[PDB]
C-alpha cells in the first residue's frame, strides 16, 4: 500500500502487476463456477497456477534479497520488522513517522530534534528529557542515503560525546586541583554537563590524580583529603532541594566519590609504592590522552589485563549501581572473562543483583545493552536472529533465566556461541563468522551474558560444551549493609550510616523471626524498595514542612516507609512480631496513619452506592477498608501487585472500589482488564510463532499491552489495570520476571521489544503462592487478604441491600415484597443470630466436598431468591387476595430454616442431615413440625406457610406395561422428589449446580426429570475426560450456539432463540490435574461463571454469555479416578449430593417396576414381592464383597437392575406363559449375564452362582430346583424365534452347521467349538441385539474374541469395519475413518459392528473421540465445511428414502443421532493388565460405564483340556495295555477315572501349557 | 514352521543362512522402515515368492491379516483383502522377521502371531569358534587338514 | 498388609500428645508457644493420619486417593511430602524419622512443662530438635536485648564450654576447658554450651 515500491522496484512493480491481473482472470473464472469439478475442468489451470506460483516465488526472493541489502546498507536496521522497514521506505520524503523506533535503536536516545523544516537535525533527546547538542548538525539534503546520514549521525553523536567528555575532564582538572570547592560554579559545571560524561568526569580525574600521586604516602593522604572535601560539597549540595535532574546526576555522582573514597582508604591502608601493584591494578582503572588524534579511542577503560575502549553511546540517566566489593569480584571475573573472549555468567538466587550488575557493567564500558527474558518459546531461527542482531550492532546479550531453554535448544545454541567465541578470538589476532548458513560481519564489541538461577522451578541444566564457553561466577550474599548506608547517604540523611546499621540487622531478624510463608519476601530488592520509598516520603515531608532546611526525624520516617511497604505482606498473626522487632530496634519509633480524608470519603461513597458496607477502621468493615488503603499506597509506591488470600476474602471487590474512587478522585478513567492465565494456554496467552514463516502473532497479554502502548483511542491517558484472575506457576508467570523488575520492558522471541508505560499497573489475583517461585515472589508488593478480614456479617449486609434495591426482574410489587422479606428476615442474618451459629455448625461438620462459606451462602441467597419468586407467584395467582403480612412471616420464617439445611447440609448423608436438622431444632425457635422421630430435611414449605412432609407428596404410582425400564421413566420416592424441588430451585435462576455422588446414583436421571419440567431449556450433553481440554466446550459453543455483534461487545447466544441452553458435564471433576495444581477445564468454567463470558482466541476479543448455564455431575473426590476441585470455583456452584437409594427405597422403587411386568402373565402375580425382595440382598450382597478396591470395574449400581429387570421383561414378553421354574431360570440367567461376566477370578465366579443358588433356595422354597437351576442355563434366539432356552448339545451342533457355513463366505479360518466359547457367543449376540449395545472384552490375544465377534455380527447382519491402522495413521485419517463409519451408519441405516483393538489406538484423541461417540452417541466438532452441507444433503435424502419429510438442520442432526444409537455397535479388544485397566477407566467413563464388560480372560484348563481332546480325536492313540500310574499328575481337574491313554495325553498337554505359565 | 517365524539374530549369522537356505527360490531383502515395503510386500504376495523383513522393532500392523493367516475363498481361488486390496495369495508364499537386538520385549499380540527363534551363544559353540580360531592362527596345515578330512568324512556317511 | 499393620501399630507408641501453652512481650516466650503450636499441629496431623491407615489396614474403612498414596509410600518406606515440614537430611528413612519426630515432640513436652511452671532462661536445650534454630538464636539476642537495653548491631557471641545449648557436635577436634585440640577421632559431643552476648 506504497507508492515508493513503485519508484523504487519498477521491474517488480510490473511483474506484481501482471501477476495479480492474471490472478484476477483467474478467481473470476473461478467465482463464476464455484464447483471443485468445474474449477477442475479449466484448461490449463494446473499449469497456470505452477506458473503463477513460480513467479511469486520469484519475486518474493527477490523482494527478500532487496531488503536484506538495505539491511546490510545499515547494520542497525536488523532490529527492525518486515512491515515496519516497508512503511520506511514508502516514507522515505515524510519524516514524521521516523520518530517512533529509535527506542530499539537506541540505549536511552527516545527521540531526535529537528529543524522546522526537518532539513537537518540538530540533537538528540533522553527518554527523560536530556538532550545532547551535535557540534555540526546533521543535514539530510547533502546525505540523502539513509544509511549516509544515520552513519553520519552516528560519528557525529561519537564525536560530539568525546568533544563534552575532553572539555568536561578539562574543567574538572580544576575542582580536583582546589582545596575549596565554590557550590555554584560546581552546580553550573553539573548542569553544563550530561549524567554519564560527569561521572566518566570524575573517573577520570581520579584515576589521574591517583596516578600523579603515585608517581610522586602524604600525596596518597591529599588525594583522599580532595574526595573527602568534594563528599561534604556534595553532601551539602544534595541537602537541600534541588530540580529532579540535578538530584539524580547528584545521586549517581557521590555514589561514585563514596566508592572512590572506599578505594582510596582501602589503598592507603596497605602500602602501596607503585603501579604494578596488583592491589591497584586490581580495580577500575581510567585514562585519557589528549594527543591522540582519534577521538573515539582517547579513553582506555583498564581492569587487571583487560584494556578497553568507550562505547561512547548515549544512555539517559539510567540508575547508578552501588559499589558493593562483590560488585567489584564480579567486574573483575567479567573482565577477565570478556579479555579471554568468553561471554560471562553470573548465577545464584534471585534478587542478588546478577543481570542489575552486567547492565550496570556495559552501562560502565559505555556498550550498548539489551536484557532478554529467553523462556521455553524460543526457537533456533529467533535465537539466531538476536545473536546476528547483536553481532551486527555490538550490543551486549544479557539473557536472563538461561537454563529454562530446553535443554537440547540450549546444546543445539551452544554451536552458535561456540562460532561467536571463536570469531571474537579470531578478532583478538573483514571479520566474519557464518550464522544460520549466512555469513555475518562480527562487530568487535561483542559479549553475551548468561544470568541462570540453579535449582529455582525444576529447570534444565546446562551442557558441558556449553559451560565450557562462559566464565561461571557465583554471589549469594551482597553487603547490605554497605549498600543501604550508600544509598541513604545518597538520598540525604544526617545519620545515615546509623540507620542502615539499624535496619539491616532488622531485615535480617525479620526474614528469621516471623512464621515462614510462601508469599514473604526480604530480600534485596525488598530493601530497596523500602530505601526508595523512604527518600520518596522525606522528600514529600520536606515539601509539606517547607510550604509554611533544618532535621527531620530520619528514624521516623525510615520506620514509616518500612511499615507502608511490609504490613501489607504480613498475615494477622505477624503484625504483633514486627512491631516488637521495631519497638526493639527503635526504642523512640512511634508510628503515622490516617491522613487519607479524601480518599476515604470517596471510598465510603462509592461503597453506598456499589452495595457494600462500609467500615472506618474499628467497625464491621474496618478491616477491608484498612486492606484496601493499603492496596492504593502498594498501587502508589510499587509497580506489580498481588492480593493473596483464601477464596471470598473481597479482593476482587476491593480493587474494583479502589479504582472506582480513585476515577472519581483523580478524574482520569480505570480501564481494567481481567485475564485468567490457566484458561487458555500459554501459547495462546503469550503469542504463536511460525517455524514455516517468521511471522508472530500477539497472545492475550501481548495484545492487550500493543493496544495500550499505541494508544489509539487515548489509552496512554486513561488508567490501566491489567489483573491476572487465577493461579501463578512459574511457567507463565517467569515470561514477566522482566516486566516486573525494573528493566520495565516485555520481551519477545522475535525480538520485538515492548516498554511499559508508567499508566500501567500489572496486578494478581490468587489464591495461594506455594507454587510460584522466589524469583517472580520477591519482584512484586503482597498485599495479604486474610479469611476473617470479610466477615459474615458483611456478606450478610449485602445480601439484604441487594434484596431491598435491584429487583430480581430486571415501585414494583417485587419491590415491596422483596422489602418486606428483608424486613421480616433482619432479625436472623445480624450479628450471631441463627445463620451464623448453623454456619459454624456445618463447618464443624464434614463434607463430601470442602465447606467453604461463600458456597452456602450463595446457596442460601438463590433459595431466598426463589422463595420472593414463589411470594410473587402466589399473588398473581390469586389478584383478589394478595400476600397478607402474618402469613408471609410465618412462611419466610420456615422456608429460611428450611433452606439453611438444604444449602449447609445439601451435599452430606442422610445421617448428618438429621444431625443438622436436630441441631437446628435445639438452638432456635422457630415453628417447626411435631415428629421426633422425622427430620426436618423430610418436610417441604408449603404456600400456605405450613410444613407439608415430603411423603404426602410421593404418590403410588403404578407405570404402564408398555414402559417399565425406559430411560426416562423415574417413580417418584422421597429423595428423588427432593432432589427435584432442589433441581428446580437452583434450575429457576439459571445458576451452577454439581450433582456429587457414587456412579449409578440417578444424578443425571433427577437432572433429566427437573429439565423436563421447564420447557425452556434444552440440554446439550457433554462427557470429559482425563484429557479433556477446553476445546471441547469451545467446539460445543461453536455448533450449538452462534455469535453475534453488538455494540456493547459481541454476545453468545443459542441457535434456538427464546430457550435457554444449558451444558451438562458428567465428569466434571475427571480432567487431570497439571504439575501446578489447576485444571484448564475448570477453570475456563469459573471464569465464564463469574465475569459472564471468556475471550475468543481468534482476535482476542471479549465475548459474553447471553443465555448459557452450567449443570455437573461428578463422582466423590476420594474416587480413585478423580481429584477435588479448586474452592476458586466451588464458590459460586452448589453441591448436592445424591446417594445409592438402599433397600428400604429400591424395594418399593423395582417393586412397582416387577409388578408393572408381571402382567402378561396373571398367575404369576403373586410372585413379585418375594421376586423383587430376593433381587435385593444379591445386589446388596455384590456390593458386600465385590469392592473397587479389588478391580478398578467392580462397581455396581441400580443401572445394573435397571438392565436386570429389562432383560427379563425382553425375555417374557413373547413367552406369554411362563411357570415359577421358568422365571427362576430367567432370573438366575439374567444375575449370571449382570455379576459373572465382569468377575477375573474363578473363585469369585463359583461365590456368585452358589449366592444365585442360595438367595433361589432362601426365597422361593418348594419349587423344582433341578427344573429352574442346570449347568448350562443358556438363553438363545437362534433355534426358535422366542427367547427360550436352549440345550447346549443341540446348540453346539447349529453352532457347527453355522461356521462351517461360515468359513464359505468371510473367512476360511477353522474353528474349535466348546463351553466357552458357546458361553461368549451367546453373550455377544444378546448384547449385540439391545439397540445401543457397546462391548468391552477383555482377554488375552489370540483367544478368539475378534473372530468371534466378526462371527455374530455375520449372523445378526451386522456390517464389520475394522479401522485397517498402518504406519503414520495420524489424527485427520482416524477423523476420515471415524466420520466415514458415521455416515454409513446414520445416512444409509445399516447395522454396523465396529472392531478395533487397543493397539489400534495411537492419541488421546482416538479416546477421547471414542468416549464421546460411546457415551452421547455423536460426535460434535466433527463435520464440517462443505462436509456438513454434504452430511445434512446426505441425511435429508435418508429421511426421504425412509419416508419421514423433516427440515430445518436441528432436528435432522437429532435424527440422524437417533439412528446412530440404533445402528453403531462398538467392540472393544484389551489385555488384561493391572495398570491399563485402572489406565482406561481415569481415561475413558463411556468405556466402563456405556460398555458392558466381558472378561474371557485366559482360557481355562477345562478349555484347553477339551480343545485338546476335540483335536486329537482323528488320530489313533488308544493303547489297549495302559497302566494308569498311582501318582497320577492331576492338573484338571474332573478327570475321568480311570483315564485312558488319549485322555493322560491330553492332560500332559494341559500340564505342559501350565508348566510354561510357571 | 507354522506361524510365520520371527528370529533373533544378534550376530548377523541365521540371516545369511536363511538367503543361503532359501537361494533357489527369490527372497526379496527388505525392512519395516523402507518406503517400498508395501511395495516389496505387494509383489511377494502376488508372485508368491518368499520374502524376509528385517527390523521388527518398527512393526506396523499391516501385516496383521497375513500374520493371522485370514483368507477368502473364492471357490478354488484364494483371496486375502490386505489393507485396501484384494490380492491372489498364491501358496508358496513364506514370511521371516529379523531381529538385531535380544533386548526387545513385544505387545502379546505381536508375540501371538509368530514363531520365536532365538539365536544366543552356547559355551560348546563359543569354546568351538575359539579353538577352531586358535588352530587356524597357530596350526594352518593341522587346521586345513582337519576341515578336509571332516568334509571328506561327512560326504563317505553321505556314501554309507 | 499384615506386617503392614503391624510396623504402623509398632511405630506410633511414642507418640502421645502435645499441649499448645499467648500475648506477651517476652521473645522467648512467645517463640517457643508458636513453636510447641506448631509442633502440637503437625503430632495431631500424624496422628490422625496414623489412625486412618491402621483402620484402612484393618477395620471398616474404603481407601481414599491420599490414604491409597499414604499406604502406597509407607509400604515403600520413604517419607510422605506431607509429614515433611522441617529439615531432614537428604530425604531420612521413616525409621529413623519417627524417632526424631518423636525426640522433638517430647522435648517440646519437657519446654511446655517448664513454662507451665523467669523459669524459662534457666532450662537446657538442645539445638538440633528444634524446629527453627536460627529463629531460637534470634529470640534470645533479642531477649538480652530487651533486658539490657543494649543495640542489637554490635552484639556478639562468647562461647563457653547465658543459654544452655546442648546437643553440638565437633567434627575431628577435642575441646579441653575451652582449649581446641586436633584428635582422629570423627567427631565429639559437647557436653554442655554456654552463650553469651557481650
Ligand atoms: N466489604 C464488603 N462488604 C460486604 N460484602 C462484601 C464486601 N467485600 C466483599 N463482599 C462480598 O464478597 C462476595 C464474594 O465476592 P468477592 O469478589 O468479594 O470475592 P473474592 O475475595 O475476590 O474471592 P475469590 O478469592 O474467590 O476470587 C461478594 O458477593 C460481595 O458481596
Ligand atoms: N549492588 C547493588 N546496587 C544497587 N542495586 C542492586 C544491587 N544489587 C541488586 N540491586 C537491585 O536488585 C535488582 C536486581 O535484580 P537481580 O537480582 O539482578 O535479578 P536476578 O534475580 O534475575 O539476578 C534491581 O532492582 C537492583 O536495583
Ligand atoms: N428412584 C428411582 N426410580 C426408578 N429408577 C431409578 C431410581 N433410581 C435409580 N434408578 C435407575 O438407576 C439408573 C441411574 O443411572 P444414571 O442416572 O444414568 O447414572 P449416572 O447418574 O451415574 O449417569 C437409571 O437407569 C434408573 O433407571
Ligand atoms: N476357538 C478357536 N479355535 C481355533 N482357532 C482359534 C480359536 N480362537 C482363536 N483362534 C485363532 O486365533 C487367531 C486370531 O485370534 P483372535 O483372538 O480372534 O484375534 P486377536 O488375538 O487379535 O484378538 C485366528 O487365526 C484363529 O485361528
Ligand atoms: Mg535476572
Ligand atoms: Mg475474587
Amino acid at each position: 500500500g506504497s507508492a515508493d515500491i513503485k519508484h523504487l522496484l519498477p521491474v517488480e512493480t510490473q511483474r506484481f502487476q501482471s501477476i495479480s491481473t492474471e490472478f484476477l482472470a483467474l478467481m473470476k473464472k473461478v467465482s463464476k463456477s464455484p464447483l471443485v469439478m468445474d474449477v477442475l475442468n479449466i484448461q490449463g489451470v494446473q499449469r497456470s497456477l505452477e506458473r503463477l506460483a513460480d513467479l511469486l516465488g520469484k519475486i518474493q526472493k527477490a523482494l527478500g534479497e532487496y531488503l536484506e541489502r538495505e539491511r546490510s546498507s545499515f547494520p542497525r536496521f536488523y532490529f527492525v520488522g518486515d512491515e515496519d522497514l516497508l512503511e520506511i521506505i514508502g516514507n522515505s520524503k515524510n519524516v514524521a513517522k521516523l520518530q517512533k523506533h529509535f527506542k530499539k535503536m537506541f540505549a536511552g536516545v527516545s527521540s531526535i530534534i529537528l529543524n522546522e523544516d526537518n532539513s537537518v537535525v540538530l540533537g538528540i533527546s533522553s527518554r527523560e528529557g536530556e538532550e545532547v547538542m551535535f557540534k555540526t548538525p546533521v543535514s539530510i539534503t547533502e546525505h540523502p542515503k539513509i544509511n549516509e546520514w544515520l552513519t553520519l549521525v552516528e560519528k557525529e553523536m561519537r564525536v560530539t560525546l568525546a568533544k563534552l567528555l575532553a572539555e568536561s575532564v578539562t574543567e574538572v582538572e580544576i575542582f580536583g586541583k582546589a582545596t575549596s570547592i565554590d557550590p555554584n560554579t560546581y552546580i553550573t559545571w553539573i548542569d553544563k554537563y550530561q549524567a554519564q560524561l560527569v561521572v566518566l568526569s570524575a573517573q577520570i580525574a581520579w584515576s589521574e590524580n591517583v596516578e600523579t600521586a603515585l608517581s610522586s604516602a602524604a600525596p596518597l593522604h591529599s588525594v583522599l583529603s580532595n574526595v573527602e572535601v568534594t563528599l561534604n560539597v556534595l553532601a551539602d549540595s544534595v541537602l537541600m532541594e534541588q530540580p529532579p535532574l540535578r538530584r539524580r546526576k547528584l545521586e549517581h555522582l557521590i555514589t561514585e566519590l563514596v566508592h572512590q573514597r572506599d578505594v582510596t582508604r582501602s589503598l592507603i591502608k596497605s602500602k602501596i609504592d607503585n603501579a604494578k601493584s596488583f592491589e591497584w591494578l586490581s580495580q577500575m582503572r581510567f585514562y585519557f590522552d589528549p594527543k591522540q588524534t582519534d577521538v573515539l579511542q582517547q579513553l582506555s577503560i583498564q581492569m587487571a589485563n583487560a584494556k578497553f575502549n568507550y562505547g561512547f553511546e548515549y544512555l539517559g540517566v539510567q540508575d547508578k549501581l552501588v559499589q558493593t566489593p562483590l560488585t567489584d569480584r564480579c567486574y573483575l571475573t567479567m573482565t577477565q572473562a570478556l579479555e579471554a573472549r568468553l561471554g560471562g555468567s553470573p548465577f545464584g538466587p534471585a534478587g542478588t543483583g546478577k543481570t542489575e550488575s552486567v547492565k550496570a557493567l556495559g552501562h560502565q564500558l559505555g556498550r550498548f545493552v539489551l536484557v532478554f527474558n529467553c523462556d521455553e518459546t524460543f526457537d533456533f531461527q529467533a535465537m539466531g536472529r538476536i545473536f546476528v542482531g547483536l553481532c551486527q550492532v555490538g550490543a551486549w546479550g544479557c539473557f536472563d533465566e538461561f537454563n529454562r531453554l530446553e535443554e537440547r535448544m540450549l546444546s543445539a545454541v551452544s554451536q552458535q556461541v561456540q562460532c561467536i567465541q571463536e570469531a571474537l578470538r579470531e578478532h583478538s589476532n573483514p571479520i566474519t563468522c557464518e550464522l544460520l548458513n549466512k555469513q555475518v560481519k562480527v562487530s568487535p564489541d561483542m559479549a553475551i551474558f548468561i544470568t541462570m538461577n540453579p535449582g529455582y522451578a525444576g529447570r534444565s541444566n546446562l551442557p558441558d560444551n556449553l559451560k565450557k564457553l562462559f566464565r561461571s561466577l557465583a554471589m549469594t550474599k551482597p553487603d547490605r549493609q554497605l549498600i543501604a548506608q550508600v544509598m541513604l547517604y545518597s538520598q540525604g540523611f544526617r545519620t545515615a550510616e546509623v540507620l542502615a546499621n539499624k535496619i539491616v540487622p532488622f531485615f535480617k531478624l525479620c526474614d528469621e523471626q516471623l512464621s515462614s510463608q510462601s508469599h514473604y519476601d526480604f530480600g534485596l530488592r525488598a530493601l530497596k524498595s523500602v530505601l526508595v520509598s523512604a527518600g520518596n516520603v522525606k522528600r514529600e515531608r520536606i515539601q509539606k514542612i517547607k510550604r509554611e532546611a533544618e532535621n527531620l526525624p530520619e528514624q521516623e520516617i525510615l520506620i514509616q516507609s518500612v511499615c507502608e511497604t511490609m504490613v501489607p505482606k504480613l498475615v494477622a498473626e505477624d503484625i504483633p512480631l514486627l512491631f516488637s522487632l521495631l519497638s526493639d530496634v527503635f526504642p523512640g519509633v512511634q508510628y503515622h496513619r490516617g491522613e487519607m480524608t479524601a480518599l476515604r470519603e470517596e471510598l465510603k461513597k462509592v461503597c453506598q452506592e456499589m452495595y457494600l458496607t462500609y467500615g472506618d477502621g474499628e467497625e464491621v468493615g474496618g478491616m477491608w477498608v484498612e486492606k484496601v488503603l493499603q492496596l492504593y499506597q502498594i498501587t502508589q509506591i510499587n509497580h506489580g501487585l498481588m492480593m493473596v488470600g483464601p477464596s471470598g476474602s473481597g479482593k476482587s471487590m476491593a480493587w474494583r472500589v479502589l479504582l472506582k474512587a480513585l476515577e472519581r478522585l483523580e478524574g482520569v478513567e480505570g480501564v481494567a482488564h481481567i485475564i485468567d492465565p490457566k484458561a487458555i494456554s500459554k501459547d495462546h496467552l503469550y503469542g504463536t510463532l511460525d517455524p514455516n514463516t517468521r511471522e508472530w502473532t500477539d497472545g492475550l497479554f501481548t495484545h492487550v499491552l500493543r493496544k495500550i502502548i499505541d494508544s489509539v483511542r487515548g489509552e496512554l491517558q486513561k488508567r490501566q489495570w491489567i489483573v491476572f484472575d487465577g493461579d501463578v506457576d512459574p511457567e507463565w508467570v517467569e515470561n514477566l520476571n522482566s516486566v516486573l523488575d525494573d528493566n520495565k520492558l516485555l520481551t519477545l522471541p522475535n525480538g520485538e521489544r515492548l516498554s511499559l508505560p508508567p499508566n500501567v499497573r500489572i496486578m494478581f489475583e490468587v489464591q495461594d503462592l506455594k507454587y510460584a517461585t522466589l524469583a517472580t515472589v520477591s519482584r512484586c508488593g503482597m498485599v495479604w487478604f486474610s479469611e476473617d478480614v470479610l466477615s459474615t456479617d458483611m456478606i450478610f449486609n449485602n445480601f439484604l441491600a441487594r434484596l431491598r434495591s435491584i429487583p430480581l426482574d430486571e415501585a414494583s410489587p417485587m419491590l415491596q415484597i422483596q422489602r418486606d422479606a428483608a424486613t421480616i428476615m433482619q432479625p436472623y442474618f445480624t450479628s450471631n443470630g441463627l445463620v451464623t451459629k448453623a454456619l459454624e455448625h456445618a463447618f464443624q461438620l464434614e463434607h463430601i466436598m470442602d465447606l467453604t462459606r461463600l458456597r452456602c451462602l450463595g446457596s442460601l441467597f438463590s433459595m431466598l431468591h426463589q422463595a420472593c419468586r414463589n411470594v410473587a407467584q402466589y399473588n398473581a395467582n390469586h389478584p383478589d387476595f394478595p400476600m397478607q403480612i402474618e402469613q408471609l412471616e410465618r412462611y419466610i420464617q420456615r422456608y429460611l430454616v428450611y433452606a439453611i439445611l438444604w444449602s449447609l447440609s445439601g451435599d452430606s448423608r442422610l445421617k448428618m442431615r438429621a444431625e443438622l436438622g436436630e441441631y437446628i431444632r435445639r438452638i432456635t425457635t422457630v415453628p417447626l413440625p411435631t415428629a421426633p422421630n422425622i427430620p426436618i430435611i423430610d418436610y417441604e414449605v408449603s404456600i400456605s406457610g405450613e410444613w407439608s412432609p415430603w411423603q404426602a407428596k410421593v404418590p403410588q404410582i403404578e407405570v404402564e406395561t408398555h414402559k417399565v425400564a425406559a430411560p426416562d421413566v423415574v417413580v417418584p420416592t422421597l429423595d428423588t422428589v427432593r432432589h427435584e424441588a432442589l433441581l428446580y430451585t437452583w434450575l429457576a435462576e439459571h445458576k451452577p449446580l454439581v450433582l456429587c455422588g457414587p456412579p449409578g446414583s440417578g444424578k443425571t436421571m433427577t437432572l433429566f426429570s427437573a429439565l423436563r419440567a421447564l420447557p425452556d431449556m434444552e440440554v446439550v450433553g457433554l462427557n470429559f475426560s482425563s484429557a479433556t481440554t477446553p476445546e471441547l466446550l469451545l467446539k460445543t459453543f461453536d455448533h450449538y450456539c452462534e455469535y453475534r455483534r453488538t455494540p456493547n461487545g459481541v454476545v453468545l447466544a443459542p441457535v434456538q432463540l427464546g430457550k435457554w441452553l444449558v451444558l451438562f458435564c458428567d465428569e466434571i471433576n475427571l480432567p487431570d490435574m497439571d504439575k501446578y495444581g489447576t485444571q484448564r477445564v475448570i477453570s475456563f468454567i469459573r471464569q465464564m461463571v463469574e465475569h459472564g463470558g471468556f475471550y475468543r482466541t481468534s482476535d482476542q476479543t471479549w465475548v459474553k454469555l447471553e443465555r448459557i448455564q452450567f449443570v455437573g455431575a461428578c463422582n466423590p473426590p476420594t474416587d480413585p479416578g478423580r481429584k477435588p476441585l479448586s474452592h476458586r470455583f466451588l464458590r459460586h456452584v452448589p453441591v448436592v449430593y445424591v446417594d445409592y437409594p438402599g433397600p428400604a427405597s429400591l424395594t418399593q422403587i423395582y417393586g412397582t417396576f416387577n409388578r408393572a411386568m408381571l402382567r402378561l402373565i396373571p398367575s404369576l402375580r403373586t410372585y413379585a414381592e418375594p421376586l423383587t425382595a430376593a433381587m435385593v440382598e444379591f445386589y446388596t450382597m455384590s456390593q458386600e464383597r465385590f469392592t473397587q478396591d479389588t478391580q478398578p470395574h467392580y462397581i455396581y449400581s441400580p443401572r445394573e437392575m435397571t438392565r436386570w429387570v429389562r432383560g427379563i421383561f425382553e425375555a417374557l414378553r413373547p413367552l406369554e406363559t411362563l411357570p415359577v421354574e421358568g422365571l427362576i431360570r430367567i432370573w438366575a440367567h439374567e444375575a449370571l449375564r449382570l455379576f459373572q461376566d465382569r468377575l477375573v477370578e474363578d473363585e469369585e465366579r463359583r461365590w456368585t452362582d452358589e449366592n444365585i443358588d442360595t438367595v433361589a433356595l432362601k426365597h422361593f422354597p418348594n419349587i423344582d430346583r433341578e427344573k429352574a437351576m442346570s449347568r448350562p442355563i443358556l438363553y438363545s434366539n437362534w433355534l426358535s424365534k422366542d427367547y427360550i432356552p436352549v440345550d447346549q448339545e443341540e446348540l453346539r451342533d447349529y453352532v457347527k452347521a453355522r461356521l462351517k457355513v461360515f468359513y464359505e463366505e468371510e473367512l476360511d479360518v477353522p474353528l474349535v467349538l466348546f463351553n466357552e466359547v458357546l458361553d461368549h457367543v451367546l453373550r455377544i449376540d444378546r448384547i449385540f441385539r439391545q439397540p445401543q449395545g457397546h462391548l468391552l472384552l477383555i482377554g488375552v490375544s489370540g483367544a478368539g474374541k475378534t473372530t468371534l465377534s466378526r462371527f455374530v455380527a455375520w449372523m445378526n447382519g451386522l456390517s464389520v469395519y475394522q479401522i485397517k491402522v498402518h504406519r503414520k495413521y495420524t489424527g485427520e485419517d482416524f477423523d476420515e475413518d471415524l466420520r466415514t463409519v458415521l455416515r454409513r451408519s446414520g445416512c444409509k441405516n445399516e447395522k454396523i459392528a465396529f472392531i478395533m483393538d487397543e493397539s489400534n489406538v495411537l492419541d488421546s484423541g482416538f479416546l477421547e473421540r471414542m468416549n464421546t461417540l460411546l457415551a452421547n452417541g455423536e460426535v460434535p466438532g466433527l463435520f464440517e465445511g462443505d462436509e456438513y452441507a454434504t452430511l445434512m444433503t446426505q441425511c435429508k435424502e435418508g429421511a426421504q428414502k425412509e419416508g419421514l419429510m423433516l427440515d430445518s438442520h436441528e432436528e435432522l442432526y437429532k435424527w440422524f443421532t437417533s439412528q446412530v444409537i440404533r445402528n453403531l455397535h462398538v467392540v472393544f479388544t484389551m489385555n488384561p493388565s493391572s495398570e491399563g485397566l485402572k489406565d482406561r477407566a481415569a481415561t475413558s467413563p463411556a468405556l466402563f460405564n456405556r460398555c458392558v464388560l466381558n472378561w474371557f480372560g485366559d482360557w481355562s484348563t477345562e478349555a484347553l483340556y477339551q480343545v485338546g481332546k476335540e483335536f486329537t480325536s482323528k488320530m489313533d492313540l488308544e493303547k489297549p495295555n495302559y497302566i494308569v500310574p498311582d501318582y497320577m499328575p492331576v492338573v484338571y481337574d474332573k478327570l475321568p477315572q480311570p483315564p485312558s491313554h488319549r485322555e493322560a495325553i491330553v492332560n500332559s498337554c494341559v500340564f505342559v501349557h501350565q508348566t510354561l505359565h510357571q | 514352521f507354522n506361524r510365520y517365524p520371527l528370529i533373533i539374530d544378534p550376530s548377523g549369522q541365521a540371516t545369511e543362512f536363511i538367503m543361503n537356505e532359501y537361494k533357489d527360490r527369490k527372497i526379496t531383502r527388505t525392512s519395516f522402515l523402507d518406503d517400498a515395503f508395501r511395495k516389496n510386500l505387494e509383489s511377494a504376495l502376488r508372485f508368491g515368492n518368499p520374502l524376509l523383513v528385517q527390523d521388527v522393532e518398527s512393526y506396523d500392523p499391516v501385516l496383521n491379516p497375513v500374520l493371522n493367516r485370514e483368507v477368502r475363498r473364492t471357490g478354488g481361488r484364494v483371496l486375502i483383502t490386505l489393507g485396501d486390496q484384494d490380492i491372489d495369495l498364491s501358496p508358496s508364499f513364506v514370511i521371516f522377521l529379523s531381529t538385531r537386538d535380544p533386548t526387545v520385549e513385544f505387545p502379546p499380540d505381536l508375540c501371538s502371531r509368530v514363531t520365536f527363534v532365538n539365536f544366543t551363544v552356547t559355551r560348546s559353540s563359543l569354546q568351538s569358534q575359539c579353538l577352531n580360531e586358535v588352530l587356524k592362527a597357530e596350526r594352518p596345515d593341522v587346521d586345513e587338514k582337519r576341515s578336509d578330512l571332516l568334509k571328506l568324512q561327512g560326504e563317505f556317511q553321505l556314501r554309507l | 498388609h499384615t506386617t503392614a499393620s503391624n510396623w504402623l501399630h509398632l511405630i506410633p507408641q511414642t507418640l502421645s500428645h502435645l499441649k499448645r501453652t499467648e500475648n506477651i512481650k517476652d521473645p522467648l516466650f512467645r517463640f517457643f508457644e508458636r513453636e510447641v503450636k506448631m509442633g502440637a499441629k503437625l503430632l495431631q496431623d500424624v496422628r490422625q493420619d496414623l489412625a486412618d491407615v491402621v483402620q484402612v489396614c484393618e477395620g471398616k474403612k474404603k481407601q481414599t486417593n491420599y490414604l491409597r498414596t499414604l499406604i502406597n509410600e509407607l509400604v515403600k518406606g520413604i517419607l510422605p511430602r506431607s509429614w515433611s515440614h522441617y529439615t531432614v537430611p537428604a530425604g531420612m528413612t521413616v525409621i529413623q524419622w519417627v524417632s526424631d519426630f518423636s525426640e522433638r515432640i517430647k522435648q517440646l513436652q519437657n519446654i511446655s512443662l517448664a513454662a507451665a511452671s523467669k523459669e524459662l532462661k534457666n532450662i537446657h536445650v538442645c539445638l538440633g530438635g528444634l524446629f527453627v534454630p536460627e529463629a531460637y538464636i534470634t529470640a534470645t539476642r533479642q531477649y538480652v536485648a530487651q533486658a539490657n537495653s543494649w543495640s542489637l548491631e554490635e552484639l556478639c557471641l562468647e562461647v563457653n564450654v547465658s543459654f544452655g545449648v546442648t546437643g553440638l557436635k565437633l567434627q575431628g577436634a577435642t575441646c579441653n576447658n575451652n582449649k581446641l585440640s586436633l584428635s582422629n577421632a570423627i567427631s565429639t559431643a559437647l557436653p554442655l554450651t554456654q552463650l553469651r552476648w557481650v
